[PDB]
């Protein structure tokens, strides 16, 4: 899991 | 043990920060594994104020350490701030 913030 | 890299980023209305994270997992031995910037959107608020880099593990966001934490938590934390945010971070040649 990668994720923009 | 590297070097502190240390920024307050300022959110503009409507957008994102501009850096996207990994990491934060349990292990077999019980701790999550560290939080990570994997990386920086061109052009965003986070580019432009320059000081992070893609792989530079993230120590604390304001008061709050981000060390043995899981990935919700670290992605709460930096979704819950809608105007300045404090960043705290490491990163070893
Ligand atoms: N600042
Ligand atoms: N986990």
């Amino acid at each position: 899991p990668e994720t923009s913030v | 043990a590297g070097s502190t890299i240390i920024t307050s980023l300022q959110r503009k209305e409507g957008h994102s920060l501009g850096f996207s994270i990994t990491g934060g997992f349990k292990q077999a031995d019980g701790q999550y594994s560290g939080i990570y910037i994997s990386k920086i959107a061109k052009d965003s608020i986070a580019a432009v104020d320059g000081k992070l880099s893609a792989g530079d593990i993230l120590l604390k966001i304001n008061d709050e350490s981000m060390t043995n934490v899981p990935h919700s938590r670290a992605v709460q934390m930096l979704r819950s701030e809608g105007k300045i945010i404090t960043i705290v971070a490491s990163r070893q040649q």
